[PDB]
DNA sequence: CAAGCTTGCACAATCCCTGCTGGACAATTCTGAGTGATGGCAGCTCCCACCTTTCCTTCTTCCTTCACTTAGACTACATTTATTCAGCATCTGTATTGTTGGAGTAAGTTCCATGTTAATACTCACCACTG
DNA sequence: CAGTGGTGAGTATTAACATGGAACTTACTCCAACAATACAGATGCTGAATAAATGTAGTCTAAGTGAAGGAAGAAGGAAAGGTGGGAGCTGCCATCACTCAGAATTGTCCAGCAGGGATTGTGCAAGCTTG
């Protein structure tokens, strides 16, 4: 009678945002919450490793922009960092 | 009053959720304020851009449901997707159509 | 034994997807072989797992870490 | 009446089986010899359906993808049948041992 | 006399086997680390420990992969390493990504 | 520019020799320059990163161990 | 009055150095009390093994002295150790003396 | 200046436990530093997925006692776990 | 260039399966002290890049000489294609333990802060394994 | 024939241990819904055993060529130094961003209901293949 975790909503709003038109079954819903959970873990991770190495206590935007450089391929890690910095600056800039 | 921080972000991925699962999966003891913010914003792009090869690919096969072959397909046949999910098996996903061309006929 | 079981045809159908053309006739023990070998290791970590978790039942959840550990990470059974 | 020259029918199966995304392998004999492989472990030992079919998914990809650097070693020897030792030596290469 | 071609081979296998330095020139590598590390980004320095650290990886991996090469050449019946080997190796091995 | 040629044809033979390589072709030098090209590249390419986000300048030893661990090839004795 | 918990342990590694690591470490909230105990017995096991097949090869090459190419031929030569440190590069240590049978003349 | 931080003296001790006439170098013994710390990386870092699966929140000795069966292969995990017992059931019994 | 076995391509009619609404409730969000981690600045060592100098261990050609790769020939093994016939996978179906979750209680257990020693890292000096 | 690099006292630092006092994690029942073995039967794809042909793998033999091996001439690298000097590493000083801590409130998520997408079979188109 628990709830459970998932980013199932949010890929479909992604989803209907990038293709309108089409559905997705089940099972690939399925593949797309693992896949989301298992980025999640890897940045997170790396972010982590990051901040024990330079013995600070937090992880902030910048630990995870160093992280994403990490892991992700070249114009990926671009595509990604900047859409990272961009939706950063959205945030700050409305109280 | 109340302004989700996914709106206040412009983000589909939900920001607060994110940053209860950093604080949760003690990555370390304090998380600052913009981690989870980019890190949604990463998520939400790296889904968007998987779903729109897959979209691609589903339109292509003339489907308009995506299945697990699509996402396999959308993944093995780029690049950059490909090297990130080099050591991921998608499940009832297949592989890509490829011959050798030393085992064809002359 | 039930490694038996993987017959002929099945190890062919295999051999297929993965593009080989002509199939020697002793591929079939040797493949046999490498697939029990894998099976071994997986399953050992994901019983593993399972006694951990005071358990019984082998959930998908183990197998899937038990394949996360060995580096060969499995997607769409929950995770 | 009709006979395929050796080779033919390879090609289309092989064009077949790259074009499906069903499993290859009968469920109930891995079923078998998944229980059979965990007795070595731990008896009374239930497994979730999903946690067989994982199973499954797994051994199918990598066998998959084992029998593809076998066939790539193959063709470096300038065979076109797969050998033992073609799969011996993918599995070195690989690391697959040990 | 002159020594037939392969028994000079073996001894240098042998040895090089047996010790343990860097088969490579400090220098040279260094130099070579240095243009690409400024390639990436501009007026880097660099520490003794990391140049020497980045050879020991460096030589670690060549060796690997020539034994791999050698496996592979091996297996096609030759004694001879070349190219299409050490694309075999690094193909199956998962540098195709 | 263009250091790459400093490792010479004979520093190829001899890590040839200490991985059991008995005859060697002309061509091999060529594709192991382009081979260890690529490995330094990737390596100094993640040790760089580490660097720079520790607002360094100096490439010490710890950022070529870590990112020697990402590579997948971690290294003992030189700290990490 | 005050005894390490080392000693008490029947130990040779810190347990209070890998409990505070541990604790530091950032691996959960809350360390057991056994933990470090069993970690750094764990630890000194390994570490152990290692030595002991360390000082075998250096008494097999007439030194007295351990050096980098002694761990590397302690590990390599092992069956499990060999596959615990299989993505490990020992720093000097060298490779195995090897040759394939078909280049021998 | 400041400390640094190591296993060399614990290190030097199970040399002598185990070869009293042996010593070791410096580079060697790097090398075995950053060997013990891998490998409590390894243990600590299993043992914490190990709970983070189990919805646990502590580190316990079963935590790290199945992180060592993961980890090692069967004889050596074989003898780590009879060690790891061995000396959690002394610690207690001294406690 | 005719005739075959395989596949793609177009309809009919389901079935199930992804939409779709909608109450419940956990989890986000707002707000405000509280506070400690982290910038910002000065200053210091220190190791890092740059330069000079022999002194040779390596590198580079160059011939030449042979062993090794490769191309063609050619047999028989050995895999393949189709066939026929048991036979074991499969698909519902049904009862049945059993096992995993989920609540509610209760206490070992771990955190936490404080005081205090004893273990370490480091610093001078000192000889014995290693060329 | 050698010496640079593993080792003894002393000492300042600091962190581990002792000890006593709170929340709190989990363990320990107890119960109660899925749900995974366990047969069990109709059925029906499918694999297993076999004969025929054919087409690859392996062995052979012979040019040819290209790689190693030794011979001399350069030749940069390295080993030792000095020496400027920019950057990392410390410590102090704020100070502002993250953490609890407690109410509102609402985003989301099981649970029930429906249109439509693949689907499964039934038949043309065609189409590469084998002769």
């Amino acid at each position: 009678r628990s709830r459970k975790e998932s980013y199932s909503i949010y890929v479909y709003k992604v989803l209907k945002q990038v293709h309108p038109d089409t559905g997705i079954s089940s099972k690939a819903m399925g593949i797309m919450n693992s896949f989301v959970n298992d980025i999640f873990e890897r940045i997170a991770g790396e972010a982590s490793r990051l901040a024990h190495y330079n013995k600070r206590s937090t992880i902030t935007s910048r630990e995870i922009q160093t992280a994403v450089r990490l892991l992700l391929p070249g114009e990926l890690a671009k595509h990604a960092v900047s859409e990272g910095t961009k939706a950063v600056t959205k945030y700050t800039s409305a109280k | 009053k109340a302004k989700t921080r996914s709106s206040r972000a412009g983000l589909q991925f939900p920001v607060g959720r994110v940053h209860r699962l950093l604080r949760k999966g003690n990555y370390s003891e304090r998380v600052g304020a913009g981690a989870p913010v980019y890190l949604a914003a990463v998520l939400e792009y790296l889904t968007a851009e998987i779903l729109e090869l897959a979209g691609n690919a589903a339109r292509d096969n003339k489907k308009t449901r995506i299945i697990p072959r699509h996402l396999q397909l959308a993944i093995r046949n780029d690049e950059e997707l490909n090297k990130l999910l080099g050591r991921v098996t998608i499940a009832q996903g297949g592989v890509l159509p490829n011959i050798q061309a030393v085992l064809l006929p002359k | 034994d039930n490694i038996q079981g993987i017959t002929k045809p099945a190890i062919r159908r295999l051999a297929r997807r993965g593009g080989v053309k002509r199939i020697s006739g002793l591929i079939y023990e040797e493949t046999r072989g490498v697939l029990k070998v894998f099976l071994e290791n997986v399953i050992r970590d994901a019983v593993t797992y399972t006694e951990h978790a005071k358990r019984k039942t082998v959930t998908a959840m183990d197998v899937v870490y038990a394949l996360k550990r060995q580096g060969r990470t499995l997607y769409g059974f929950g995770g | 009446p009709h006979r395929y020259r050796p080779g033919t029918v390879a090609l289309r199966e092989i064009r077949r089986y790259q074009k499906s995304t069903e499993l290859l392998i009968r469920k109930l004999p891995f079923q078998r010899l998944v229980r059979e492989i965990a007795q070595d472990f731990k008896t009374d030992l239930r497994f979730q359906s999903s946690a067989v079919m994982a199973l499954q998914e797994a051994c199918e990809a990598y066998l998959v993808g084992l029998f593809e650097d076998t066939n790539l070693c193959a063709i470096h020897a300038k065979r076109v049948t797969i050998m033992p030792k073609d799969i011996q030596l993918a599995r070195r290469i690989r690391g697959e041992r040990a």
